[PDB]
C-alpha cells in the first residue's frame, strides 16, 4: 500500500 | 488512478467577499483530501487536512468540507494576500494534485490600448523579424489577439506573455510577438494586429505599411 | 526552525543524469517519509516521489519510474534523487515535502515544503541576448530583448530613474530554445523628442549588460 504511513512510529 | 478536478479554474473577487471553491474525485477518496494555497513562484503552503481539519497556524477564515467524491474550500472573507492559486490533493490512491483555482483580484472592466511595433532596423540585419503587439492594462483577462499579414490570418509563428495583476490597479498586460524571416517580412506590406476583448465594442486593429 | 533546502537544480542536456538534494534541519529527518514533488513552468504540482523514515519503501510516479530514483543518508540529514535520462519535460521546480504525520495510521498531507530547485533541460548554449528598441497624450515604447540562454535577464529603464508605467513581461522559450522578452513604458507624448528613453538590460550568467537608447 503506497499510501500507508511513511514515518516512524 | 484517481483523478481530482477543481472548478472554477479562475475565480474574480474583491476583498471581504466570500468565497467557496470545488473538487472532485474520478472515485471515493474517504477523507483523504488536502488543500494547499501557492503563489507565484513559492513553495505550496498546507491548508486543510483530512477534508475539513484546519492545520496549525491556518487562519480560521479558511474551512474545508465533503466526503467522497465533492469536496469544498471556503474563504468566509477575503483578505488581502488570499489572492493566490489553490489546489486539492487525494492522498487515497497515490498522490495527485487538481488543476488549480486562480482567486484573483476583481475589478472594473478595462479595455486595452493597444500597440504596434515593426520591427527594428537593427534586428533586420541579422535576418529575422520580430513584430511586436502589445495590449496594455486591461482587464478580465480573456483576450484574443490576431496578426494577418496582407490580410492572410497567421498561424504557428506568434508567441503571448502575459503580467501578473499589475499590484496597484489590478490590471494586466499582454504582448504578441510575430516572429518572421528577413526575406518573408520583405515579401509583403501591411502588418496588422486585430484584438477581441469584453472593454471593446468591436474588434480593435492597428497596423502598419512595411 | 524546521527547514527544508532543496539544492542541485541546474541547466543540464537532455539524455544526460542529475543528482539533486533536500537538507532538513530543526526536526528528527530520520523519524519522516519525505516526498519529491515537481512543477513544470506554467503547470500544476506533480508528485513525483515517496521514500519511507529509513529509506525502505520507495514509490514513483509512472512519469518517472525507470529513470529516477530516491534514496536517503540520514546520517546527513540528506535526500536525494538521481534522474537519468532526462527528457525536456522533466523541466520543472523541484520540492521535496515531509509527511506532516498527522495521523500514523495513514500517510498525510504534506505539511513542511522547500523553497524549491530549479532544474532547466535544455542543450542551449549560453548566450548574452540581442536588445532591439519598439520605437514610439500617452505614447508606448519598448526593448525587445531577443535570444538570451539561460534565465534571468533584468531591465531597468533610464538607470532605474523610470520606474512608473514599466510592464517587464515573462521570459518565453523560443523554439530555438532561446528566451526572448520585452519591456515597454508608456510616457507622454509631448516629450518624446526631449526626454531620452534607455532600457538598461543586465543578462547576469553571460556577463552582458546593454543600453539601448530608445527613439522615435
Amino acid at each position: 500500500n503506497p499510501n500507508a504511513n511513511p514515518n516512524a512510529n | 488512478d484517481i483523478q481530482v478536478t477543481q472548478s472554477p479554474s479562475t475565480l474574480s473577487a474583491s476583498v471581504g467577499d466570500r468565497v467557496t471553491i470545488t473538487c472532485r474525485a474520478s472515485q471515493s477518496i474517504s477523507s483523504w483530501l488536502a488543500w494547499y494555497q501557492q503563489k507565484p513562484g513559492k513553495a505550496p503552503k498546507l491548508l486543510i487536512y483530512k477534508a475539513s481539519s484546519l492545520e496549525s497556524g491556518v487562519p480560521s477564515r479558511f474551512s474545508g468540507s465533503g466526503s467522497g467524491t465533492e469536496f469544498t474550500l471556503t474563504i468566509s472573507s477575503l483578505q488581502p494576500d488570499d489572492f493566490a492559486t489553490y489546489y486539492c490533493q487525494q492522498y487515497n490512491s497515490y498522490w495527485t494534485f487538481g488543476q488549480g483555482t486562480k482567486v484573483e483580484i476583481k475589478r472594473t472592466v478595462a479595455a486595452p490600448s493597444v500597440f504596434i511595433f515593426p520591427p527594428s532596423d537593427e534586428q533586420l540585419k541579422s535576418g529575422t523579424a520580430s513584430v511586436v503587439c502589445l495590449l496594455n492594462n486591461f482587464y478580465p483577462r480573456e483576450a484574443k489577439v490576431q496578426w494577418k499579414v496582407d490580410n492572410a490570418l497567421q498561424s504557428g509563428n506568434s508567441q503571448e506573455s502575459v503580467t501578473e495583476q499589475d499590484s496597484k490597479d489590478s490590471t494586466y498586460s499582454l504582448s504578441s510577438t510575430l516572429t518572421l524571416s528577413k526575406a518573408d517580412y520583405e515579401k509583403h506590406k501591411v502588418y496588422a494586429c486585430e484584438v477581441t476583448h469584453q472593454g471593446l465594442s468591436s474588434p480593435v486593429t492597428k497596423s502598419f505599411n512595411r | 526552525q524546521v527547514q527544508l533546502v532543496e539544492s542541485g537544480g541546474g541547466v543540464v542536456q537532455p539524455g544526460r543524469s542529475l543528482r539533486l538534494s533536500c537538507a532538513a534541519s530543526g526536526f528528527t529527518f530520520s523519524s519522516y517519509g519525505i516526498h519529491w514533488v515537481r512543477q513544470a513552468p506554467g503547470k500544476g504540482l506533480e508528485w513525483v516521489a515517496l521514500i519511507w523514515y529509513d529509506g525502505s519503501n520507495k514509490y514513483y510516479a509512472d512519469s518517472v519510474k525507470g529513470r529516477f530514483t530516491i534514496s536517503r543518508d540520514n546520517s546527513k540529514n540528506t535526500l536525494y534523487l538521481q534522474m537519468n535520462s532526462l527528457r525536456a519535460e522533466d523541466t520543472a521546480v523541484y520540492y521535496c515535502a515531509r509527511d506532516g504525520g498527522h495521523s500514523t495510521s495513514w500517510s498525510n498531507a504534506f505539511d513542511i515544503w522547500g523553497q524549491g530547485t530549479m532544474v532547466t533541460v535544455s542543450s542551449a548554449s549560453t548566450k548574452g541576448p540581442s536588445v532591439f528598441p519598439l520605437a514610439p497624450g500617452t505614447a508606448a515604447l519598448g526593448c525587445l530583448v531577443k535570444d538570451y540562454f539561460p534565465e534571468p535577464v533584468t531591465v531597468s529603464w533610464n538607470s532605474g530613474a523610470l520606474t512608473s508605467g514599466v510592464h517587464t513581461f515573462p521570459a518565453v522559450l523560443q523554439s530555438s530554445g532561446l528566451y526572448s522578452l520585452s519591456s515597454v513604458v508608456t510616457v507622454p507624448s509631448s516629450s518624446l523628442g526631449t526626454q531620452t528613453y534607455i532600457c538598461n538590460v543586465n543578462h547576469k550568467p553571460s556577463n552582458t549588460k546593454v543600453d539601448k537608447k530608445v527613439e522615435p
